[PDB]
RNA sequence: UGUAGGCGAACGAGCCCUGAGUAGGUCGUUGUUCGUGAAACGAUGACUGAAUCCGCGCGGACCACCGCGCAAGGCUAAAUACUCCCAGUGACCGAUAGCGCAUAGUACCGUGAGGGAAAGGUGAAAAGAACCCCGGGAGGGGAGUGAAAGAGAACCUGAAACCGUGGACUUACAAGCAGUCAUGGCACCUUAUGCGUGUUAUGGCGUGCCUAUUGAAGCAUGAGCCGGCGACUUAGACCUGACGUGCGAGCUUAAGUUGAAAAACGGAGGCGGAGCGAAAGCGAGUCCGAAUAGGGCGGCAUUAGUACGUCGGGCUAGACUCGAAAC
RNA sequence: AGCUGGAGAUACGCUUUGACUCGGGGAUGUCCGAAUGGGGAAACCCACCUCGUAAGAGGUAUCCGCAAGGAUGGGAACUCAGGGAACUGAAACAUCUCAGUACCUGAAGGAGAAGAAAGAGAAUUCGAUUCCGUUAGUAGCGGCGAGCGAACCCGGAUCAGCCC
């Protein structure tokens, strides 16, 4: 019994064409080169799922120690008065929150600050 | 579980071999079976000399294109299969405890079911087909099933051998897989049936 | 069909056993000999270890 | 059955090896390393620098017995036994080869069979069990 | 390449024979056998109306016409009928002299 | 139209003698497993050259005995091989497949011997588009035919590269393996108002692929792009292992024979059952040897074998595919 | 009862005193070709002898034989025979193998070969030849290396021995 390819080979060919649609050239159009770009395209999609992480963490810090001098603090002494009463257990993410309602985050303010006292 | 017909009506042996095992050996019976019949012609074009080819097509290097040497070639169009079917026999003997086992099992697989056992009470006429539907019908095989009838008289094979639902084999030549095929079975009971 | 090589019939290997391959003993045999006389009285029949599957294959109708 | 509800005893065939076909199994190269003699057919069973040689000494021919002992012998409930007539219905394959019989276990009860050959102690455990034995006159 | 001919370039019926369509959109309509064309198995019977076209070509004339004219058909009519239409063909009964195989259905001829 | 069945032809093919220039020999040589080996025998080139039935040739140097056989005259069906050709059939191909050819050893290439292609598809049926329009045309638009003209003869489908037309979003201080995540702007809502689809601005991040490599983004190899052909196979009474099945101290056939819409018979033969020895040969013992020290081996664990199937390897043969310069 | 080749196209017509088409024989059958009257660059040149009106017909090569009458050439693969490779393996390479393979040439048929024991062989058995299974990779041959490899017994297919 013969069985030549046919209709599989296409089937994969117009898969591989499909993830690779907003690609410029012929990254987009011919095969060869839309599966190669999808390499690269697979190795920097891991990295960035759990480097993401990395640079929200840096936003969330960056925006906390904005308010910190804002009030005459900052972020090294401003956590470690957050740590240093033992209460304080939020994320930074909320910390970020409350440094866009200046009430609360000056509260929190005072409050780190009567603990390194 | 065991009747015959206008004859007699007397049970023969209800004593059956294993129970049927669930396809561990009338798997790989039927498998055989189905091979052996099978035939091997499939020829292909062998991958250089049954091609209609002749020499060097052209220069060994320095024509700037790839390195060949013939237009016979797997790689080539042209044609030549690497690796192509050839006849062959497939068939080869399965050792005969298993062919007598998986018959006796196929009757089993008959008995604790669909089969019927007939001496003759045939009344088959002429070998009138027509007779053959009012004989067969009587007992149940109204056509909702299928049907191997195993005889050894030609004319009421000769009356049978014409309808949809059945198929007629003569003589000892029974098949495990004629069998195991149609959804019902009725025997000559006076031949292999008895020692 | 398969063969022996007909050099392993009689030579040093005899598959005779539970499948294992004894063999002679070989330094100095038919060459010059004048030296020790308990060597030469050690080339006999001894039996070899990490090559006995190539002799099977030798032989293995055992001739 | 119905013959579509047939399958073979689980793990009575295993699949093929489609050494080749791309990098879920076996890829670039098939089995085979990277170069070297991996690339067609030819060299057979030998070190090619020297042989393993061994010296030989020689003959040439011999003629074995067929085998009879005397432990299934006696298990055998039915003696006065031919030889070659009644050994042929139960065993004794051999067709251009001579009989003979070992002093395998105990002969017990007595026999009288007549074989082509015997060793010396046979005929000891035999007629020390009141046997005749005899070998072609 | 294919000879059109599975029926062995026999034909059940005679020219002129009274022919009554099985299929199509002729089928139950009537008509005599004009034109028996075996081994293409193609069958006329007037009835069979076809608008062809033409007064492009010249040799008719200058102009020339749209005009009538019968289609040829496979032989997918019923081939004789009777007071009885349709129906199959005996043979082999005997003419006043028996040198001419007939035709029957129930029974009669032709 | 056939099929089962039945008929079917004037002419038609087909069941005292019994072999001499020889047997034999020497010299050169050779065939069977026979490579001068202890080399018999046949076989012939050269030179020679017997015997008759109380006779001749052979039995693998040679001898005696003991057996087989009568050479130097001829003919002889069948079983055996092939397949230009015919039928039948197919876990064979179905237009790059399959023969090279859906026909053609043509076209074409060669002084020549010789090499050597692409192949196809209206439609049910031609009803194969009257007639009108723009155009010399070609091509096209109407009308009709037709079920379909989303079939119209560059006539089944009509994928991809590749070329265009139109619309969304966008783009003319930008540095860039072409993407990845994130946020915003615009568009849209038929697996779809969402943890949405398309696009986009900015931020961060980020050394094509394969190969060959100590080491590859490399300025190392291959590759214009899409399609499609394209490489670990087959064989065998083979050896070896794993798994499975039948029977099991036993297990099984081969060639074939008889049947075949089906398989049974077929024990010749193979493997297990005893090993040691260089072998004669002994034999659960055996070889070495002058008797005692060992080697292999059985007891003991008696480890159960064998016929198949599948699969991992091995062999032998193109043996994973392509590729020499040569002979 | 249609036919008038593919071929699809018109005209001319043939057929129920039987067409077409299908089976069977007959009869014509230009020239080349074994080519064969002679020549020759195949398919074309040039003759001679009898019939004899002429158009037209027949003969005119060589080999075997008195004489009939044979033969020459062709044929896909298959057969036998006269010659007879080399790559290659041997991890080099001379003996060896590759192999009596490929190839050339001759003879022939639907087959051919071979064949009716001055045999195999070791039981005082067998009883023509060919072919399959097996004996068996046993014997054995081999720079005793790579490797090369029987036969008898036994089982089948087919079995006739006749003549000088
Ligand atoms: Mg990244
Ligand atoms: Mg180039
Ligand atoms: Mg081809
Ligand atoms: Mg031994
Ligand atoms: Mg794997
Ligand atoms: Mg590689
Ligand atoms: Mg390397
Ligand atoms: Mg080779
Ligand atoms: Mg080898
Ligand atoms: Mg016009
Ligand atoms: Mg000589
Ligand atoms: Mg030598
Ligand atoms: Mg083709
Ligand atoms: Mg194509
Ligand atoms: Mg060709
Ligand atoms: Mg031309
Ligand atoms: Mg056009
Ligand atoms: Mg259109
Ligand atoms: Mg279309
Ligand atoms: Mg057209
Ligand atoms: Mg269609
Ligand atoms: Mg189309
Ligand atoms: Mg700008
Ligand atoms: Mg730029
Ligand atoms: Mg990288
Ligand atoms: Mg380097
Ligand atoms: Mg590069
Ligand atoms: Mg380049
Ligand atoms: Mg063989
Ligand atoms: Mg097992
Ligand atoms: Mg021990
Ligand atoms: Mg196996
Ligand atoms: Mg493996
Ligand atoms: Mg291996
Ligand atoms: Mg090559
Ligand atoms: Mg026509
Ligand atoms: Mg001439
Ligand atoms: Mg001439
Ligand atoms: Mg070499
Ligand atoms: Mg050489
Ligand atoms: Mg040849
Ligand atoms: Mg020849
Ligand atoms: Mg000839």
């Amino acid at each position: 019994p013969r069985a030549k390819t046919g209709i599989v080979r296409r089937r994969r060919h117009k898969k591989v064409l499909k993830r690779a649609k907003g690609f410029w050239g012929s990254r987009s159009k011919q095969y060869r080169n839309a599966f190669q770009t999808l390499l690269n395209a697979a190795t920097y999609e891991y990295r960035d799922r759990r480097n993401k992480k990395r640079d929200f963490r840096r936003l969330w810090i960056q925006r906390i120690n904005a308010g910190a001098r804002l009030h005459g603090m900052n972020y090294s002494t401003f956590i470690n008065g957050l740590k240093r009463a033992n209460i304080d257990l939020n994320r930074k993410v909320l910390a970020d929150i409350a440094a866009r309602e200046p009430e609360a985050f000056k509260a929190l303010v005072d409050a780190s600050r009567n603990a390194r006292q | 579980a065991q009747i015959n017909v206008i004859g007699q009506n007397g049970g023969r042996t209800i004593e059956l071999p294993l129970p049927e095992v669930n396809s561990g050996v009338l798997h790989e019976v039927v498998t055989w079976q189905l091979a052996s019949r099978r035939r091997g012609t499939a020829s292909t074009r062998t991958r250089a000399q049954v091609s209609k080819t002749g020499r060097k097509m052209y220069g060994q290097k320095g024509t700037g294109n790839a390195r060949h040497g013939d237009r016979s070639v797997p790689t080539f169009v042209g044609g030549g299969v690497a690796f192509g079917p050839k006849p062959r026999s497939y068939d080869y003997t399965l050792p005969r405890q298993v062919r007598q086992l998986g018959l006796a099992m196929a009757i089993a697989s008959r008995q604790e079911g669909g089969k019927l056992v007939a001496v003759d009470g045939f009344d088959i006429a002429d070998a009138k087909t027509k007779n053959f539907i009012s004989w067969a019908k009587q007992n149940g095989l109204d056509g909702t099933e299928k049907v191997l009838l195993v005889t050894d008289d030609e004319n009421t094979r000769r009356a049978a051998r014409n309808v949809s639902w059945v198929s007629v084999l003569p003589v000892a030549g029974v098949n495990v897989y004629d069998i195991l095929r149609h959804d019902r079975l009725v025997i000559d009971a006076a031949a292999l049936e008895i020692v | 069909p398969k063969m022996k090589t007909h050099k392993m019939a009689k030579r040093r290997i005899k598959i005779t056993g539970t499948g294992k391959v004894m063999a002679f003993k070989s330094g100095k045999r038919h060459q010059n000999t004048g030296k020790s006389g308990d060597e030469i009285r050690g080339k006999g029949k001894g039996f070899v270890l990490a090559k006995a599957e190539w002799a099977r294959m030798k032989l293995m109708l055992p001739r | 059955m119905k013959l579509h509800d047939l399958k073979p005893t689980p793990g009575s065939r295993k699949d093929r090896k489609r050494v080749g076909r791309g990098p879920g199994g076996t890829d670039k190269t098939a089995g085979r390393g990277h170069k070297g003699q991996k690339s067609r057919s030819g060299a057979g069973k030998g070190a090619f620098f020297e042989g393993g040689r061994s010296r030989l000494i020689a003959r040439l021919p011999k003629r074995g017995f067929n085998n009879v002992g005397t432990t299934y012998e006696v298990v055998k409930l039915s003696q006065l036994q031919d030889l070659e007539d009644t050994t042929f219905d139960r065993d004794t394959l051999e067709a251009y080869r001579l009989v003979r019989r070992k002093n395998r276990p105990v002969k017990l009860l007595a026999s009288g069979e007549i074989s082509r050959a015997v060793t010396v102690h046979v005929d000891a455990a035999s007629a020390a069990a009141i046997k005749a034995v005899e070998a072609a006159g | 390449p294919s000879a059109g001919s599975h029926h062995n370039d026999k034909l059940h019926f005679k020219k002129g024979d009274t022919v009554i369509v099985l299929s199509g959109k002729h089928k139950g309509q009537t008509g005599k056998v004009l034109l028996a064309l075996p081994r293409d198995q193609k069958v006329v019977v007037e009835g069979v109306n076809v608008i062809t076209k033409n007064v492009k070509p010249s040799m008719t004339n200058p102009q020339g016409g749209q005009e009538q004219r019968e289609l040829a058909l496979h032989a997918s009519k019923v081939a004789l009928v009777d007071p009885e239409t349709g129906k199959a063909t005996r043979v082999r009964k005997q003419i006043v002299d028996g040198k001419k195989v007939r035709v029957a259905v129930a029974s009669g001829k032709t």
